[PDB]
């Protein structure tokens, strides 16, 4: 699954801090709070959810939630282009 | 169940998840007291309290679903099954101890620290609830302190997950 | 309905302003400590859900906030609420949540231009120190400052009112009308 | 040279012509989102986080620089003449900003500063007047307005009131955006 | 008496710039290596626990630092003391904690705006080093530099006048306030 | 009580616990020297110092009330009240010594050492060491003492540790 | 006689990271049980004479790995070596004992950042098991563990230049110079 | 008066970074591994008394660093010393322990802002490594890496005017006033 | 060779050394278990098993050149050239154990011991066990043999140690 | 008597107890006590353990708790007991023992690291590295220049200057 780690890092390189506060409030829920405050990077969200089997390269449907959530389309090609 | 299982488990978890999972086994091991997580599991399963059912409630309820895929073969189907079936290794009490623990920062664990030195290192909530249980402050029957302490450092839905979980006994 | 989607759209539509505006109704229920680091509206709606004023089936408080900040778009278009609703539920007594006293106090920063502003600091020299007066300052921290010197208060309106009327005698009128609906 | 071509377009822009092209953003870059929007390459960029502005796509670019009249930066950097831009804007599909948005705009056009005091004075039942201050101009009453539901696509009857009260051309802007 | 949760909610009711303030205003008792890893209130009221300068039976020194922060609300509403009787209480001598040397120098430092702290650092720039007069320093960190290279003292405030006189008058006014007290 | 009481006791405690446990029998264990607490109850049980009621009070004064609760089914109340009748079998100024300890920090207990290796004449040992182990050493060096407690009061007062003092104080009030 | 002491003093002013260092470069050497508790630089200097790798007669192991960790104070105040003496006795193909591969995953070492390892140990995730990739772990006791998996090595440069690209190309850069020398 | 305990409150008395220029300004004299684990003053301390530089007879090189450092309110509290006393004491030749060099350098360090220590940092892009560039490292650790890699010294300073020319003049005036002591 | 030979190798030499050059030398044991080096090498000298030659092998086993230079007065290229010529003393299954033995860490090393407690139990209660003891243990058990390495492939495959795997082939490879 | 005598090796820790056979080495002639318990019965036999030996021996070890429990003497009466009467410990053997005690297991490392060239084992305390420089003569109440060099080339200068006074102690 290479190919979906490159995917998760090229995404968490090309987010802002900003971006990286309203991702963590956007899986709070499925992610506690002593959890998120050590996130800091996309990448350690990433995995995590990973962990917990919400997220996967079948089942991409967390990761293109939250990233049309943000707006994001130029990250969400990347995802389609990984999916083809 | 063999050794191989028992190591890949061991690798594949971190510090905070061994923590926790020492946490979640205090009651089924109270005699001994397991060092690491590999020695835990271990006298678990030299006293037949580790099968294929146990590990994976243990791995279920640190959320490593990835795991109980790659290591013990199962789905969330199959570990929710065999715990509707048969009884847990791990009671709700320490389910509930280790979820409110992860809904608290470090901020909040401090604060929370404060206001009980008066009935009593960046120690994590799971210490502080083994050094209350220590001190027979708190137990599964025994949570007003608790909940009026997280209820004065403005922690209200811990506070109600507190009160479900009473409801939950009755 | 995810939720947490829905509360990210309506802080993504909200301003600085409406921010500070935001925290200053919400003073009762967040101390200052933790309203410090507020610097965006979803750690506010964080702290609300710490004390349980905000969930999925409570949206009395946030629907009275996005009222109170004259954000009528907001309460139409995300929490599905009309302007003349949020007039009848905060008319029903006990089910107000914002205290008249702050609201008021909001009110009176919304009748205030920049030199009046000014004016403002200018008649609170003798109350307030200079480092509290300087022009990075907006009304509502100055109503804050007031508060923490006991100066404002709702029983205290004294040096409010000859502030006031320094400068403007609406803002009197604001006053008075609150003072006769506390009766 | 794409990114530098974007540098010197944005280079070119003042912060006049700035506040334009984030008013006629405004159905795509929310209020949060445009505030901190100080130059002109920081809204390009979030453009391109949306999709709508690529070595390959430039038409909203050069849609954005056609309204705000800017058609020296379209004929110098983007090789485009006003004639390939009203071809392109007649068709009834490729425009990307919406003619209730751009009615708005040209309403700001064909607004003087006595015009402008005017709609302050004209709009004091419904706005505060710390919203109304001398600041103000037209585009950030019209915000306000849509922000206190006064204003919007399908309530245009406060904006003809207050139009009618000054000016005969505004209300034949809002007509003609409304026969369309 | 919840002395503790008392102790919190005071402590939640302050902020960065409180604490500052206090931590200042406790320089007389509590070193800078003490002093440097004081990120928040409740901290700052352990080590006044350790010198038994806050307890559930003495707050004196607690009001005292709430008082002369000007935090009246707190002082009414979580220890029950209004405005005038600290004031009495601080009239009678000895029982006053806080010297009036710190006290004063706070004072100035509430008179002070942006632009006449960056002409305080342009004027005390024979004296102080370039890393200790940059634009993210107040002008209470400018104190305690000066207090460290005895040029700012309870006997030597010449320095003091001199930088005071050429932003404002009410500064040199409060120097000397504080000069008549002797 | 039974051999299983003491093992349980034994398996259940920390390494912290046992370590205090073992400094806090050191007036009644004088002849011999334990290396394990099993080895301390052992001894203690074989003359006669380890009732039921002595091992109760040990485990108060390391305050595992758990065990109290769960090994020898006793609560709070109970072992205060055969504190008040029956001898302490731990003095208050070892259990003084204790709780001085347990509000000492690393950096605390390392500034003390600090203050005293003037008096010590310990060498450069650079292993971090306890609070209770610093009061073993001031043992064998006869500078602490119940009727010698001078010394320790001022270099807690010249680390900023004005409470402890206040404990050393009440301590010698109580007397 | 002086020998020994000039081992002494060029070790006391070497540093626990360049010790890890040293311990890297003579990793091809030295295995891991001799290495690993090798907490100072007199017993790495112990085992090298085990080895006969480092004698009085016999300095040229030294200087190269003083060398190559850019330890040059030390090579020419304690061993009397230039820094314009030593490359030029390195670029004779014979005289470097220390592989061109330890020496350029070191420099890649060199080259990374914090967050650039962190991003290093998320690329990581399924090659490695998490216990390995503690925030503790510096990167090249991640190339060991890729090493002890035959992931990373002179002849398996794939994986090591996807996680390059992943987070820099300069790293790309230095693999490549390093593959083009063969 | 007790020796040991006037060394700790000198210790309590300074903060971390305080700490650092001590560590520095001590460079000639305890080396890098010995300086490592320094976490506190009082350790520091301790090594100096190892090498007789610090006891209840020999203050010298102790005030000296109280001196360098400009903690005159330490050394006329604890030390009963004045400000012109120590100037005296240091004009007298070979009298000073610490090198020109060095105090000169630290000097440097307290003129350069945290922009200016970021400028600096990118101008050594081409002679230091990334790793040792991070924005976790202030002056003094870039001046010890700069010595480590035989760019910076009492006899080599061109590429410190190199790159302090590009920062700021009175660095320059710095550099040339203590190489005109020579 | 000689009795001063034998006398300054057994001096020369730490704990770690002893026991690995007593555990090259297990299958020449003539049927004794030698507990000193010392002893040992005395047997294989009275046996005509420790010319200089073999002393020369057994000090390059452990690494040692500086004993190989000072005591026998030989260098790398001059003990590697006796081995290509001569027959060893010590075999290459030997070799290969010791060789894995140097390449574990004390965390492979317990990691190793767990997966084997499986098939081979507790064994000796000390928790300092080398891999040449472990080795030795599953000696004793018939479970590790120069014919039979499955069960030491599949436990370094499952620490992770793929390299000491590929060792392990390249010895059955030349075999 | 031997209930003394087993309460003092009962009482003494581990290192007191290696302190006290190096102290006792120069005493214990032609033979090498293993146990502190051998030690001293060795030295009763041989009238060489009288109260006044047994105060010195505590004395030395500074294990001042013993002397007033057992012996019924303070730390005066011993030094006057010290001043007025010979040792039973040489003034070497107590100066090698407080260089030992102000060194730490590093600093004793680099210490064996510089003298391995006059000696052709690990964690071998100071007073280990001691007996065996006096077996190979390297050390002695006459010979204390190399101990000096080698502790002044570990910066340890405060030795050093022990050493000096130990020798203008001499004379
Ligand atoms: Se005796």
């Amino acid at each position: 699954m290479d190919p979906f780690l490159v995917l998760l890092g090229s995404v968490s390189s090309s987010l802002s801090s900003s971006e990286l506060t309203e991702l963590k409030f956007l899986c709070l829920g499925r992610v506690g709070k002593r959890k998120l405050e050590r996130v800091q990077s996309g990448l350690d969200l990433f995995s995590m959810l990973l962990e917990q089997n919400d997220l996967e390269p079948g089942h991409t449907e967390l990761l293109r939630e939250l990233l049309a959530s943000l707006r994001r389309h130029d990250l969400l090609r990347r995802v389609d282009d990984f999916e083809a | 169940m063999s050794a191989e299982v028992i190591g890949q488990v061991e690798e594949a978890l971190d510090t905070d998840e061994k923590e926790m999972l020492l946490f979640l086994c205090r009651d089924v091991a109270i005699d001994v007291v397991p060092p690491n997580v590999r020695d835990l599991l271990d006298i678990l399963r030299e006293r037949g309290k580790l099968s294929v059912g146990d590990l994976a409630e243990l791995l279920y309820r640190v959320r490593r679903f990835d795991l109980l895929k790659r290591i013990l073969k199962m789905d969330r189907k199959a570990v929710e099954t065999h715990l509707l079936r048969n009884p847990h290794l791990v009671s709700d009490y320490r389910v509930l101890m280790a979820e409110i623990g992860e809904d608290l920062d470090k901020s909040d664990v401090s604060s929370l620290i404060f206001l009980m030195k008066d009935y009593m290192k960046e120690k994590s909530f799971l210490d502080l609830v083994v050094e209350l249980e220590k001190l027979n402050l708190v137990a599964p029957d025994q949570l007003d302190l608790l909940e009026k302490c997280l209820k004065n450092i403005h922690r209200i839905d811990l506070k109600t997950k507190i009160q479900k979980y009473k409801q939950s006994v009755q | 309905m995810d939720f947490s989607r829905n509360l990210y759209d309506i802080g993504e539509q909200l301003d600085s302003e409406d921010l500070a505006s935001l925290k200053f109704l919400s003073l009762d229920y967040i101390p200052q400590r933790k309203q410090e680091p507020i610097k965006d509206a979803l750690m506010l709606f964080q702290r609300l859900q710490e004390k349980r004023m905000l969930e999925e089936s409570n949206l009395s408080f946030l629907k009275e906030l996005l009222f109170r900040i004259n954000r009528l778009d907001l309460l139409i278009t995300y929490l599905n609420t009309r302007k003349e609703e949020m007039e009848r539920e905060l008319q029903t007594p006990g089910r107000a949540q914002i205290s008249a006293y702050r609201v008021m106090l909001y009110q009176i920063s919304e009748e205030v231009s920049r030199s009046e502003l000014r004016s403002f600091k200018g008649g609170l020299q003798e109350e307030i120190s200079k480092c509290k007066l300087d022009d990075d300052m907006n009304l509502l921290d100055i109503f804050i400052e007031m508060e923490k010197r006991v100066i404002l208060g709702e029983g205290k309106l004294d040096i409010l009112k000859r502030v006031c009327a320094q400068i403007n005698k609406s803002l009197l009128k604001i006053i008075n009308d609150y003072e006769e609906f506390s009766k």
